């Protein structure tokens, strides 16, 4: 079964597994799934931490 | 650009600039463009925003089917109050068609003009583009622009039908919904994190990036720029006369559809416009807009 992809750098939606506009490996547009539990949530927001005390 | 009927100073002391609102009254008139996931329904994931957010009232635009995802516009708290005037500017998706046998590229293009324009489903809508994305085999992917109201899934079947054999819609995705775009739109994820940080690193850097002010998804109407003695009273029920304006937009017609905003930029109302914009510029007296619903909550502005 096919899927719809989107190149990550150019933001275009194509059917290749390669985007034929930059170059990148094209991905799966759909957001990550969710739920209330937000099982690994203390493990993201400390990263997103360090990494603004930083670059 | 507005055209000044009379220049008039704001008082500072009174509302502010839509996106310098303390945190509390960002949340209060704000909305949450969300990337829907696929699996939940549009329902379940205003209700999250409405969780995460720990909202006493939340509501969302055009819904999305529960495999649908994408551009979902969330209203927090009054901002619900301005959710129906988004279905007015178009839509936009990006689908992938599945025909029952291949057809030609160029069988494709023909049959994508045939539907460009005014189309029938069960209703009379437009389809202002269809632009084919890519294709393989029998697998069509393609970006449509469409009027609010417009069945993605019954498009597909009649390209499919228009083209000689069947189709049925794969999968969907909404990159626009009234005057959001997906480069607007926040995962869930990131949302909550934006309130933890607020509420415990005591950061509202992150809320006021994936927060906008409601005045954002309001872009698509013409304004009445009114003086600030006029708020409160229009707050309170009053109509917009001709001496209340400050400023307003080229070509508003008799009948339309208008925003009714302050010097700051703040939304106070919609109504419908009573006189075009020469007939205000040329009146002393008169009544400008008949008010048909108040977005700001009564005493932010002074009352006269
Ligand atoms: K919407
Ligand atoms: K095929
Ligand atoms: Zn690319």
């Amino acid at each position: 079964e096919m899927r719809m992809k989107k190149c990550p750098k150019c933001g275009l939606y194509t059917l290749k597994e390669i985007c034929p506009k930059c170059g990148e490996k094209t991905v799966i547009p759909k957001p990550p799934k969710f739920s209330l539990e937000d099982r690994w949530g203390k493990y993201r927001r400390m990263l997103k931490r360090a990494l603004k005390n930083k670059n | 650009e507005l055209i000044v009927k009379e220049e008039v100073e704001t008082n500072w002391d009174y509302g502010c600039n839509p996106y310098e609102r303390k945190i509390e009254d960002l949340i209060k008139y704000g909305v949450v463009v969300v990337d829907k996931p696929r699996g939940p329904t549009s329902h379940e994931v205003s209700t999250w925003v409405k969780k995460i957010l720990n909202l006493d009232k939340a509501g969302h635009g055009g819904t999305l089917d529960p495999k649908v995802t994408g551009v979902l516009p969330v209203a927090l708290e009054r901002a619900t109050k301005t959710i129906p005037m988004w279905h007015i500017p178009p839509k936009e998706y990006v689908c992938l068609m599945h025909l029952h046998r291949d057809a030609s590229e160029e069988d494709i293009l023909r049959v994508f003009k045939e539907f460009t324009g005014r189309i029938y489903q069960r209703r009379i809508r437009k389809i202002h583009e269809l632009e084919l994305l890519d294709k393989d085999g029998k697998d069509v992917l393609f970006r449509v622009k469409c009027q609010s109201g417009t069945y993605i899934r019954k498009l597909c079947e009649d390209i499919g039908e228009a083209l000689g054999t069947s189709a049925h819609m794969q999968e969907l995705r909404r990159t626009k919904s009234g005057c959001f775009e997906e480069k607007d739109a926040v995962y869930l994820q990131d949302l909550l994190d934006a309130y933890v940080f607020w509420k415990e690193d005591g950061d509202e850097e992150e809320l006021r990036r994936v927060i906008k002010p409601m005045e954002y998804g309001l872009r698509h109407l013409k304004k009445v720029v009114v003086k600030d003695s006029a708020v409160d009273a229009i707050c309170h029920g009053a109509d917009v006369y001709v001496r209340g304006i400050a400023k307003l937009s080229k070509g508003i017609g008799k009948g339309e559809t208008v925003l009714v905003e302050t010097l700051k930029g703040e939304a106070v109302a919609v109504g419908k416009a009573l006189m075009n914009t020469k007939e205000i510029l040329n009146a002393d007296k008169g009544v400008a807009v008949d008010v048909e619903r108040v977005y700001m909550d009564r005493g932010t502005y002074p009352r006269m």
